[PDB]
């Protein structure tokens, strides 16, 4: 589940965001969870530095390339609990819904 | 380790 913010508090959350935002200027750091109900499987990474106008579609399916299931399963990404839409800017998801932290969470499942 | 996408 997300675990994240359990194993580090905010202040070295927003150390490690400003460290990466000032290496990467013009990337979002996205980290990726899995949904605290789901049974789905681990994907291989949670941490994903993004460039701004890469749409949450093709975030997706960045996030799909790295778990494993059989081809008739599902898989969704949200960002607080809202389904974004696929042909949006990460830049845009990033205004709305962006920690305190400098991160932007985000969770994956196997349900909708 | 950040996933540079």
């Amino acid at each position: 589940g997300p675990s994240f913010k359990l194993e580090h508090p905010l202040e070295r959350r927003q150390a490690e965001a400003a460290r990466i935002r000032e290496k990467y200027p013009d990337r979002i750091p996205v980290i990726v969870e899995k949904a605290e109900r789901s049974d789905i499987p681990d994907i291989d990474k949670k941490k994903y530095l993004v460039p701004a106008d890469l749409t949450v579609g093709q975030f997706v399916y960045v996030v799909r390339k790295r778990i494993k299931l059989s081809a008739e399963k599902a898989i969704f990404i949200f960002v607080k609990n809202i389904l974004p839409p696929t042909a949006a800017m990460m830049s845009a998801i990033y205004e709305e819904h962006k920690d305190e932290d400098g991160f932007l969470y985000m969770t994956y499942s196997g349900e909708n | 380790d950040w996933e540079i996408v």
